[PDB]
RNA sequence: AUUAGCUAGUUGGUAAGGUAACGGCUUACCAAGGCAACGAUGCAUAGCCGACCUGAGAGGGUGAUCGGCCACACUGGAACU
RNA sequence: ACUUGAGUGCAGAAGAGGAAAGUGGAAUUCCAUGUGUAGCGGUGAAAUGCGCAGAGAUAUGGAGGAACACCAGUGGCGAAGGCGACUUUCUGGUCUGUAACUGACGCUGAUGUGCGAAAGCGUGGGGAUCAAACAGGAUUAGAUACCCUGGUAGUCCACGCCGUAAACGAUGAGUGCUAAGUGUUAGGGGGUUUCCGCCCCUUAGUGCUGCAGCUAACGCAUUAAGCACUCCGCCUGGGGAGUA
RNA sequence: GCCGUCGAAGGUGGGACAAAUGAUUGGGGUGAAGUCGUAACAAGGUAGCCGUAUCGGAAGGUGCGGCUGGAUCACC
RNA sequence: UCUACCCUUGGUCAGGUUGAAGUUCAGGUAACACUGAAUGGAGGACCGAACCGACUUACGUUGAAAAGUGAGCGGAUGAAC
RNA sequence: GUUAAGGAACUCGGCAAAAUGACCCCGUAACUUCGGGAGAAGGGGUGCUCUUUAGGGUUAACGCCCAGAAGAGCCGCAGUGAAUAGGCCCAAGCGACUGUUUAUCAAAAACACAGGUCUCUGCUAAACCGUAAGGUGAUGUAUAGGGGCUGACGCCUGCCCA
RNA sequence: GGUCCUAAGGUAGCGAAAUUCCUUGUCGGGUAAGUUCCGACCCGCACGAAAGGCGUAACGAUUUGGGCACUGUCUCAACGAG
RNA sequence: CCUGAUAUUGAAAUUCGGCACAGCUAGCUGUGUUGGCUUUCUAACCCGCACCACUUAUCGUGGUGGGAGACAGUGUCAGGCGGGCAGUUU
């Protein structure tokens, strides 16, 4: 899990668009801050089966925002991809 | 774990090795190895005692402490080697006086520690302390037996035993062939388990490296003509028309217990063994 | 679809030859493509349309005399005016 | 350009939702001694068996392994299979109220892919109870049957597989819609908030009774089997046969 | 008239698909029930059924899980 | 001092052939991550001399030799000599 | 050493001989432990001289060695023209494999084997040699040592304790 | 189903076999002709589950039957060389 | 090999039986003598148990410990298994 203290410093470094909380931009690098976390989890324990279900169900959401994102800008669609490493 | 093998060859069909992931700094120490020249069973006459000896690879062996002096100095782990005449690995421990010793290696070891008898003597794996000072239910190996002795009980890959209770003069010991059994109360235990857990799932495979580890053939009692086994030859095949079956010296060996009436074993074996 | 892969001069440029003409139309060096789950490839059954049959109609089943087009000549190639 | 759908932010609760590690109590079995002693069992009736070489009964003793009484109920939760002793670190989703936020970012899903009750199998540990197979006594004209003291694979853990069931609400998902009464659980609205007093409301799960309607009939009936819309899966007499 | 490129049929060889047939052999439906038992439907006299094992001449019986499509008094 | 195992110290095997683990790059992955191309040089692995054996056969049998020669034959980086 | 026509009719039996043999190419089935089968099988080409062009390294470069393509032409009965170098296929039986055995009438289907079990051993271990001292087991210690039977892998191993 | 007896009184799988006396068992395939060989039947003189039972790719100077190829082994021998 | 009887081999005990009839009501009590079972202590004996000396020898003997202890090892006698091995008959 991440926390509310330090959630909130992962929208900053993601605001191409001003005071913004819910974005093409913001919540998909809130996404990442949570999938390079439960995938930590799931490299120490793997017995568990729940935790992959939300795993499999937080990733498809982010495909559905990216691939709205696709359809609207064209450099920030491809600046989102280059700025995280996730494609 | 265990890296297996493809089968390219009707030699290599099953066989499975054991690979050296707990292998640090290949090289050994060159002052603590001793010569060690071979013998198939040729005792001081130059004949045949115990059969199925000899041969294989040129070992040279590598001097282990089992005391466990220098009471209260910290000893920090170096590196992991490896040990042919053994089937546990073995440390490279270096006290703080520069006096680079050899330890068993217990499970998990690459710390630093201790042995003292009761400092405080820090009750972890690889710290090494007498019975009398050790806590109840506390799997410990490498006992010694004679107090001050060198430890001789559970040093194999693998081995434990346990610490069940206190008596009135003795400690009560739980070995590993399950069979509860006195030890006098000043004898040391390393306190864990033995590494080097994998090892009896080395699949051979083959008659070649189960030949240069030092192993001869060993012909069937059945294929003698009966100048020299007492299962002797009859036409054809035969079954072996005794009562009980014979080792080559007339003794049967198919259940007949072997022990005798012997000192200080009968008051201290309790339990007996379980199989 | 109880058949999923398929062709290799196959897909393309270039060359000169080749027929009424375009042409991988047949050959030569380079070039890495054709087609395909929107049915590519392979099996068994079949001449096909205008019309005939039945039906409230929508549809189902048929292909004969009668007209238009097509292929074949005991069998398998190749020509000459 | 628009903000009802869908997503995040902030304010808050209820959980047997998982996964590793410890820890605790009560009963079952087996070993040590006494006091003690001819019966303990089992049953329609009986035994087979354990016992007189000291069994059960009876006390302290210590060895193990497994489930988790009372709370526990219609309650809760997860998409299902399922999940009930406690504490700790790590970990998903749902809900209540809404000031904020870019501004249709949706629903369905042929192949694909991932979890699957138990039984069963593979390689290792550990094995108290219950116990297919198995031997025993009688009940039976006959008896693995049903009944009785015994009993191994299995049951529990770790790892890799197999993927089926009356896997069921025998009712696929998504949206809006249409008479009403009576409970219950976690939250919010009007009170001096009377504390498990009370009524007054609004929203989401959960059960019961009951119009119009539909249905062969039974019966559903706001958690539809009603009126409609979208997309997916399947059926076309009974055997042969979920076989070749 | 001879030489060369292309070229039907023929001969050689290993395959690929259907069809005809074959000593025996395993289930299946059909009858007419003679032979051996009663496993269901009433609580069918051991409540049934679905998965999954193991045994028996014959239906079938037992084990561990789920279902009511389980009488009595519906198992308070 | 022959032969049988055995301990300590040495020596020897022309050549040619297939291409195991891995590692790196690229393709997809961020789901449960597995296909290709290079590189690497594994084995009581395959063909073949030295070298070690002794399967078939002919000759030899008051032999050239009290166990052999002619033509072929098996192992040949190992449980080898 | 060669042989007309025939080609196992010879014989206990294709025993001895005869054919196949190198490199470079096209192409290759059943079956399986997915490595194998496989040199599977069945097929084609090779000689000398002359003209053009694309290929490494050495070197300032003429020079030198290593090579592969098409095309044109010549000669013989025959172009790895001499010597050296696998015959192959279908179906069964036993043993899994490589190995080892009767120096000198038997090389195997026998012995070993990797794996499965069963039993014995708490350390001055059991076991064996030695009248004893001493040693081997081992400068090893139940995942390790001595013995009995079976003989990779797959599916399994049924009743009887008088 | 009756009944004698034994401590219970041959289960899965294979079966004229390296195991079968009589026997050249019997029906099918193979050849112009097959006491050997291959596939089946089962009445096992006397297979049978670690003196293991049944299968099996690969490997064999193993043992048994059938094809193509090649040939003085053969019908039938003749000539030449040391 | 296994198991007794004694020798080396000593003290402290605590109960239990055979005699003895000691009390004089089948079983009580308690003395004079016999044979055990156990339990503990250390002085022999034993240690392929720790440093220390002979000595800059993991053999040996000598020395304070620590263990085990009248059992074990050993001598004589006696019984039982004993084709592991021998002499011979059939
Ligand atoms: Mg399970
Ligand atoms: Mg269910
Ligand atoms: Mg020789
Ligand atoms: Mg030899
Ligand atoms: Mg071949
Ligand atoms: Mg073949
Ligand atoms: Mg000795
Ligand atoms: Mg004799």
């Amino acid at each position: 899990a991440i926390s509310q203290e330090r959630k909130n410093e992962i929208i900053k470094e993601y605001r191409v668009h001003e005071t913004d909380t819910g974005s093409p931009e913001v919540q998909i690098a809130v996404l990442t801050a949570e999938i390079n976390a439960v995938n930590e989890h799931l490299r120490t324990h793997k017995k568990d089966h729940h935790s992959r279900r939300g795993l499999l169900k937080m990733v498809g959401r982010r495909r559905h925002l990216l691939n709205y994102l696709r359809s609207k800008d064209i450099q920030r669609y491809r600046e989102l991809i280059k700025s995280l490493g996730i494609r | 774990a265990i890296k297996k093998y493809k089968p390219i060859t009707n030699g290599r069909r099953n066989m499975t090795s054991l690979d050296f992931a707990e292998i640090t700094k290949t090289t050994p120490e060159k002052s603590l190895l001793k010569p060690l020249p071979k013998k198939a069973g040729r005792n001081n006459q130059g004949k045949l005692t115990v059969r199925h000896h000899g041969g294989g690879h040129k070992r040279q062996y590598r001097v282990i402490d089992f005391k466990r002096n220098k009471d209260g100095i910290n000893a920090k782990v170096d590196s992991i080697q490896y040990d042919p005449n053994r089937s546990a690995n073995i440390a490279l421990v270096v006290y703080a006086d520069g006096e680079k010793r050899y330890i068993i290696a217990p499970k998990g070891l690459e710390v630093g520690q201790i042995v003292e008898s009761g400092a405080e003597a820090d009750i972890k794996v690889g710290n090494a302390l007498p019975l009398q000072n050790i806590p109840v239910g506390t799997v410990v190996h490498n006992i010694e037996l004679k107090p001050g002795k060198g430890g001789q009980i559970a040093r194999s890959a693998g081995a434990s035993a346990q610490v069940l209770g206190k008596e009135g003069k003795y400690v009560l010991i739980r070995l590993r062939s399950g069979e509860v059994r006195m030890i006098l109360s000043t004898c040391r235990a390393t306190i864990g388990q033995v590494g080097n857990l994998q090892h009896e799932l080395v699949n051979v495979g083959k008659a070649g490296r189960s030949r240069w580890k030092g192993i001869r053939p060993t012909v069937r009692g059945s294929v003698m003509n009966p100048n020299d086994h007492p299962h002797g030859g009859g036409e054809g095949r035969a079954p072996i028309g005794r009562p009980s079956p014979m080792s080559p010296w007339g003794k049967p060996t198919l259940g007949k217990k072997t022990r005798r009436g012997k000192k200080s074993s009968d008051k201290l074996i309790v339990r007996g063994r379980k199989k």
